[PDB]
């Protein structure tokens, strides 16, 4: 479209920033898409939530149902619960959309956690990027609380119990402020008339706006501080080796977006999540057995379950037990964003870093991370006590005490094992550097001796033994077939062979192109 | 799509000294030229004024939400109490009868009916609510409001063993 | 330049930055060439009293918001007239405080910050041919290299598929 | 803060984009702040609306008031009206905040209209900036509809009448689609149960988001296509003459922001707007006498009032009268964004332009704009028929016919007068270019002749008459005192004089600096 392109060029003349953005190089490691997963989940959340806002009515006034769902006719409920039932049963395709919304929220949280694990273990938070780590931590906290406020909207029995217990009766117990916070937030005592509209406003407008601003800032910082990379053949602290945006990277990103949307649609159509009609409207007099929040608050619930009943009563006052949960959760939320500064104070290393570390080269940090993950898993499993004790025949008090003791003895055990495992991996790497790659072939050496036919990775000395290499922070091959050793199948389709000339030509050109890629990337 | 490899020339680190010196000179000259450094009175009055405006504005912004949890608003038999100490089981005129009504789950006339001690065996449990016969059954809108407020009170339910 | 960029005074650095950006500041002038006079002291005092007034009435806003009778009292027995003045006082204190601050700032800019004129070197129009030719070559090569032009079936099936999905 | 600044510089090294943005030059004309006014109004709207969302409940269920406002106790109303009454009477400082909100909406609309008038009359929409004009037009439409949806939220009698008439019964009358649109929007017949929540979602989330995106794009386009300027001494099509951002422009912008906030606070505290309690809750059976919308929809109302009753009845169908209002409204909204292309097709001028035009140099466009403004004023005054006929003693039918005829005879009269006025101004400029500036002094010239002592603006010939100058698109002085002719008062304070040395020194340095500024800007 020559005329339109030229007229855009005389009116705006970008032609240089477009060239500067079309030539940007991005590294290609499978581990660098765990943030794209979260970004795409957030986009799907935005779209489905904008759809949902056209049918939801966030009031707490009481009505009688008089709808299509018969086992609930004549029951008195709030207006939000009725609006959610109307979305579920009286809009063509509404149940599908809210199920997609909930599944996308779950995938958002899970992808954020996996991305954080990557960032922590590879060491991508060092000198140039502590602030980007901090922004990520804030994003994590906001996502947690946004999901909570979200699933507490269509007030039914389970959401009501969660709200009541956690919000009302942990805010009510804080030492001095306490009830003042409770009355500022609820407008009075727990079941009010302004809670659900306030949560609705917080959930559709404020927290999404803050999250959008922080995500923009995060991606800008990642764009202008170029990406990190793993050590390898042609990689230095001064260059980025990968593919340009122009043909390839946008294509791969868009295809990944479409595949994630496909997975979310499939599992939002085939699996059922939050069937609010099986529950009832919230009433302060009735309860059920499950309880349980979504899996990103289960650690908070489990911590409240397995913490012993230690209270303090002094003059004319009372400090209850959930205060402990409050300070422990605050301590966790404060220890997360302040980790890079702690590590740089303790190790005393303040240099710029653009090459990542393999998790096996840093045993102490890997052990710390494994200990934290074990602690989190214990806290999460201590939240499904009832389900575990019912399905697997175990006592309930037994599960409580198992959690209460594991909380102390599992983290150090995991630390010890992880440290020893990291050093074992290092030794296994050094052995294949010193000798060659084991091929698995045995010989008998006419004077009855068995050898195993190693294969060298570099030069050899006078008597056939390879000269040992030096470690360079890059992974080493361990299987002979990963190196081209046994390959080149036929060149048919699946049941009929091709000609021999075609097979030879294709094999030979493929070999040539492989060798040229190798020789080109070495030499730079 | 063809296979490719590229290299990007990071150019990280501090800026070239040219840009650092020029931008710091620009900032310093813009600051020293205003002569504000040797004007103490203007600066300090400006500070106090902005601080007072900001404080007053923020207090007015966050002042409509704050409520006192201990103001007496609930009428009882010894005056008026705070909400967090009344229960609905609290007597109102010094000697009123409060029955232990039970829920029936239907809305023809009774959502709450009185109870007798013989309506239970030695291994039973039942939830009960305060009745106050002046509330009546749920026919009119006034009694319906009274009953729907009895049913939703976070300190009302009681187990009868 | 050189390493001897140091030992250079402030104004040469500022003009160097300007010429690097294309800006050429002409006619920069202080406001009070003579030393301390009474006119300068008077202008300073006048600029200061406005900010004093702004702060004083911000404090007045705080006090009014905290200690004024605000509840609805309207009737015809007790003519309140104190409740009817509760919102006017909020506005009168808030707006006047921030207005005084703004007026003080404008006066300070008009009477103490030096007067200047600058010129910016637009550089409008089409791009230099270098960038146009290079970017169009990049786009054309990225398109022709994928060979999609001579793949009719893939393109048309892709189009119909995306259209049906949308 | 040397340590912090340097560590920011080794982590981000901007140091060059900051210098590139601190040296940007902006022209200084009083007419270039009419967009800042609208921007600041929008910011205040955002803040006050975020405050308001914490107390509003958008339901349409019926309740009995039982509040503090006594003349409404026992009346049955919706939940939105009760929430608005609770904001007004039971939150400390809520009435003040909603009054600020409404006044800021009004100022937003007015500032947008004045800015559009400037952009149109100075010709700042030509070749490089048609798309920026288009974005501005879209912003105007969105602002209109957002304000409408906003003041229709606390459903009282007036808002209900406006909704009913305009929305319901103009959407109901469209030729073929019609009732289908009505039922898709309201969920059924007019008074539904999903209207107010849907308007709430549209008003706090969608339209503000679209407006924010469009404002960002608008300001980006203005930042990267540098500002226009008026012709003058040292101004060319290739440079920008003004002040740098660095000390001055940010200061002036912030001071203007504070002054606008001050004005809005003052007039939101001292003047009363929309007293919903004097009205009642909306009921389809009762009405009042003044049923006008806010001043940016008054033209729509007036057009509906003064359009004659022309309907068409053919086989089994009916085309009512408000269809006419619909097509005229759409035609206006389509003719606004497509004006630059019309003018470039009609005049045949396709060149780049960076210098503005004085409205007196383009008589035809100025006449067109004056005609459009006269049409708008007629339509707006035809909307307050009742108020005009009541306060000023005029018949009502008389006002209807006055509007109906003015709609045809006022625009052309205004066109004619504006054309002649522009040419008169041009001639007045040419006269002071040919001769000098009239001083107003008379002499008697001993042979009884009266002359008037002109003052030349340039060189003079042999016999004292000035040689005529050439017009350069810049304004010319007309009063002798605007040129330094009678100036230099005393240098006291107000009641006590200063010394003579101080007076002489200050006068003399001031004169020198003025002359140097002039001589410097000429020579470039
Ligand atoms: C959304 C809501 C936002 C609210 C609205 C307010 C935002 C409006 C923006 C107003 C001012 C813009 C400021 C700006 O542009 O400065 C950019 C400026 C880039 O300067 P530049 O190098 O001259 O421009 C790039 C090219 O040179 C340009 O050279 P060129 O002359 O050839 O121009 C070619 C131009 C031609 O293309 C265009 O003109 C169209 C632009 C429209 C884009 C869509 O193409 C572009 O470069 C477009 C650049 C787009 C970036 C800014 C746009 C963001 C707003 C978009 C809103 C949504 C849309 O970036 C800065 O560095 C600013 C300094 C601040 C950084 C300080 C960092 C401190 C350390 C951080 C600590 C960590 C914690
Ligand atoms: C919402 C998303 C953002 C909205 C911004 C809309 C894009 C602004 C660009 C408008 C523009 O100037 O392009 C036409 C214009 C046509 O080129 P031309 O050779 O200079 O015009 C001479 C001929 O008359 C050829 O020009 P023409 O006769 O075909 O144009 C007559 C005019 C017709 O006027 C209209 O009817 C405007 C459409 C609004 C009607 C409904 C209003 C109520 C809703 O068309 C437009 O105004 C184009 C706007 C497209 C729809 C915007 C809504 O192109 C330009 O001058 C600038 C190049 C485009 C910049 C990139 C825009 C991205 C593509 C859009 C997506
Ligand atoms: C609560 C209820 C009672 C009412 C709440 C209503 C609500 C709207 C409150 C509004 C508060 C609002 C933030 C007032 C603004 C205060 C102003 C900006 C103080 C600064 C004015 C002046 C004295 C300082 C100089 C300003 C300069 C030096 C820095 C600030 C600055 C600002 C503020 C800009 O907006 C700006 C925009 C574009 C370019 C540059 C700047 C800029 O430099
Ligand atoms: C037009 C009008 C005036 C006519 C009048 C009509 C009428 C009368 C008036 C209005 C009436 C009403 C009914 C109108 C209805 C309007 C209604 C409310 C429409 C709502 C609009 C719409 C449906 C909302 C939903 C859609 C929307 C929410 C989705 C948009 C997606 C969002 C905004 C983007 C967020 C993400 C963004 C910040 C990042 C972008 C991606 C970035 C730039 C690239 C990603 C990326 C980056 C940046 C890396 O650095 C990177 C580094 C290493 C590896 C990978 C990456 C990587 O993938
Ligand atoms: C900012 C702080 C300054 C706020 C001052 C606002 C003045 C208010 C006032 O004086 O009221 C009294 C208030 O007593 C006081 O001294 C309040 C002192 C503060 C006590 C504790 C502070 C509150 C909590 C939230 C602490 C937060 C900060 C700690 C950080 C924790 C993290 C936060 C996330 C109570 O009378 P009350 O009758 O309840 O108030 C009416 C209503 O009834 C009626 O519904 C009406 O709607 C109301 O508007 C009001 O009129
Ligand atoms: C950004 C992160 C978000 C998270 C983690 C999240 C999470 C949730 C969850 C888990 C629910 C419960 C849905 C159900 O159980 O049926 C919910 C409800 C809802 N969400 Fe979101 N959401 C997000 C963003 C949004 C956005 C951006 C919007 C609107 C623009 C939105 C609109 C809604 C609405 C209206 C509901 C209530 C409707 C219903 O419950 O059926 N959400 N949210
Ligand atoms: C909504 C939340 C988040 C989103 C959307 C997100 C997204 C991304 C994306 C797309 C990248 C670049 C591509 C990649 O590294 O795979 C990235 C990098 C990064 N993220 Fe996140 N992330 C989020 C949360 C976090 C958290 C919790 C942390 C801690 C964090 C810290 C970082 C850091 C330090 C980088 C730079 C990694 C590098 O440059 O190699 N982010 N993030
Ligand atoms: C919410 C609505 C609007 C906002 C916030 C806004 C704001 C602005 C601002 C801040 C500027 C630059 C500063 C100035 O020119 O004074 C500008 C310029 C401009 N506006 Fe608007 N405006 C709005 C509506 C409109 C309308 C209705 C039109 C028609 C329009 C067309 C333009 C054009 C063509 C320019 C470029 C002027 C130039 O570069 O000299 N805008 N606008
Ligand atoms: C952007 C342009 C906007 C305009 C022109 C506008 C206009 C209006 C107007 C005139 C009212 C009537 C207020 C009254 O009479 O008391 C109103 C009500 C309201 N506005 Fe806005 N508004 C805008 C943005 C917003 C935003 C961004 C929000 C929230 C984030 C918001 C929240 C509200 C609410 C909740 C109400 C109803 C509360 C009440 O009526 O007291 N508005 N709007
Ligand atoms: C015990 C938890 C639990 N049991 C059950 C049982 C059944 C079901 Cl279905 C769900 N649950 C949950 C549950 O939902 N857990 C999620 C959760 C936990 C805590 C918080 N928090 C609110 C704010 C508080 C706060 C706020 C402000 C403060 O002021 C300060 F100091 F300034 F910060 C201090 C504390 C802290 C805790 C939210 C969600
Ligand atoms: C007559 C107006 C009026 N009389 C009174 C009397 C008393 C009071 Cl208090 C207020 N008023 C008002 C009033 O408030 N006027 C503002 C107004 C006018 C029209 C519209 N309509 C919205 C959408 C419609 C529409 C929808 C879809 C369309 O799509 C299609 F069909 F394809 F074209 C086209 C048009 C048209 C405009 C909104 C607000």
């Amino acid at each position: 479209l020559a005329r339109q392109a030229e007229d855009i060029d005389t009116r705006y003349h970008p032609s240089a920033a477009l060239r500067r953005q079309l030539n940007k190089v991005f590294p290609t490691h499978w581990s660098f898409l765990l943030g794209e997963i979260a970004l795409y989940s957030f986009v799907v959340l935005l779209i489905t939530g904008v759809y949902l806002t056209l049918f939801f009515d966030p009031s707490m006034v009481d009505v009688t149902y008089n709808g299509v769902y018969q086992p609930l006719r004549g029951v008195e409920m709030s207006r939000a619960y009725q609006s959610a039932l109307d979305i579920s049963f009286e809009v063509r395709g509404g149940l599908f959309v809210r199920q997609i919304h909930h599944w996308a929220a779950l995938m958002f949280a899970a992808a954020i956690m996996v991305h954080l694990a990557r960032i922590f273990f590879t060491g991508a938070f060092r000198r140039p990027r502590e602030t980007n780590w901090v922004i990520g931590s804030l994003l994590l906290i906001l996502a947690m609380f946004e999901g909570y406020f979200g699933y507490s909207l269509p007030d039914d029995l389970l959401s009501g119990l969660g709200l009541r217990a956690a919000l009302s009766s942990i805010t009510l117990g804080m030492p001095v402020i306490g009830t003042w916070l409770h009355w500022a937030l609820f407008g009075g005592d727990f079941p009010g008339t302004i809670l659900i509209p306030r949560l609705y406003a917080l959930h559709i407008l404020l927290l999404p706006g803050i999250i959008l601003a922080l995500i923009g800032l995060h991606l800008a910082l990642v764009w202008f501080q170029k990406h990190t990379q793993f050590p390898g053949p042609g990689r230095t602290e001064h260059n980025v080796v990968g593919v340009r945006v122009m043909p390839v990277f946008a294509f791969k990103s868009g295809a990944f977006f479409a595949a994630i949307v496909g997975v979310l649609g499939l599992m939002g159509g085939l699996l059922q999540i939050n069937p609010i009609w099986n529950l009832g409207p919230y009433k302060p007099s009735q309860v059920s057995a499950g309880s349980q929040p979504d899996f990103y608050m289960m650690w908070t619930e489990g911590l409240a379950r397995i913490w012993p009943p230690w209270e303090f009563y002094f003059w004319h006052h009372t400090i209850p037990a959930p205060v402990w949960v409050a300070v422990i959760m605050g301590l966790v939320f404060v220890l997360l964003p302040a980790y890079p500064f702690l590590e740089k104070r303790f190790t005393g290393d303040y240099a710029h870093h653009n090459l990542l570390q393999r998790p096996r080269d840093v045993p102490v940090r890997t052990a710390i991370g494994a200990m934290a993950i074990a602690f989190y898993m214990v806290l999460t499993l201590a939240a499904m006590n009832d389900i575990i004790a019912l399905k697997f025949h175990i006592s309930l008090n037994a599960t409580t005490w198992i959690g209460r003791i594991g909380m102390v003895i599992l983290p150090p055990f995991v630390y010890f094992i992880t440290y020893r495992w990291c050093i074992g991996l290092q030794r296994s790497d050094r052995s294949v550097l010193e000798h060659g790659v084991e091929t698995g072939i045995i010989k008998r050496l006419p004077h009855g001796a068995y050898i195993e036919l190693h294969q060298p990775l570099g030069p050899v000395d006078e008597h056939g033994h390879p000269i040992p290499l030096q470690y360079q922070g890059a992974p080493l091959p361990k299987r002979m077939n990963k190196l081209g050793s046994a390959g080149s199948p036929g060149s048919g389709s699946f049941l009929f062979a091709d000609s021999a000339a075609e097979d030879a030509a294709l094999r030979e050109a493929g070999h040539a192109a492989e060798q040229r890629a190798l020789a080109a990337l070495r030499e730079h | 799509i063809p296979e490719e490899i590229s290299i990007q020339e990071r150019h990280d680190g501090a800026s070239r000294e040219i840009d650092r010196k020029t931008v710091v000179a620009n900032l310093t000259d813009a600051f020293e030229g205003s002569t504000i450094r040797r004007r103490k009175l203007i600066g300090l009055s400006f500070g106090v004024g902005m601080g007072a405006f900001g404080l007053g504005t923020l207090v007015a912004f966050a002042g409509g939400l704050i409520k006192n949890p201990w103001k007496p608003v609930v009428p009882t038999a010894e005056g008026k109490k705070a909400v967090l100490w009344t229960s609905g089981w609290t007597p109102r005129y010094q000697g009123e009868t409060i029955y232990l009504a039970r829920a029936t789950g239907t809305e023809d006339g009774p959502p709450f009916i009185k109870m007798r001690p013989e309506d239970m065996d030695a291994g039973g449990m039942e939830t009960v609510f305060p009745w106050r016969e002046s509330d009546g059954d749920g026919t009119t809108v006034e009694s319906h409001h009274k009953l729907q407020e009895i049913a939703m009170g976070i300190r009302n339910p009681v187990m009868l063993i | 330049d050189e390493a001897a960029l140091a030992a250079m005074s402030n104004q040469e650095l500022l003009a160097l930055g300007g010429k690097l950006d294309g800006v050429r500041i002409a006619y920069k002038e202080p406001r009070w060439p003579v030393e301390g006079t009474k006119a300068e002291k008077r202008a300073e005092r006048s600029v200061a009293v406005w900010l004093l007034l702004g702060g004083v009435f911000g404090l007045a806003l705080l006090l009014i918001f905290l200690f004024w009778p605000w509840e609805f009292k309207a009737a015809d027995g007790e003519s309140d007239f104190i409740y009817s003045l509760t919102t006017p006082l909020y506005g009168l204190t808030f707006g006047l405080s921030i207005l005084s601050i703004a007026i003080g700032a404008v006066l300070y800019q008009k009477r103490f910050i030096p007067e200047e004129i600058s010129i910016q070197e637009r550089h409008d129009g089409a791009s230099r041919e270098i960038d146009r030719k290079t970017v169009v070559a990049n786009l054309t090569d990225a398109f022709e290299g994928s060979t999609i032009r001579r793949r009719k079936l893939i393109g048309l099936s892709f189009g119909v598929g995306m259209g049906a999905f949308g």
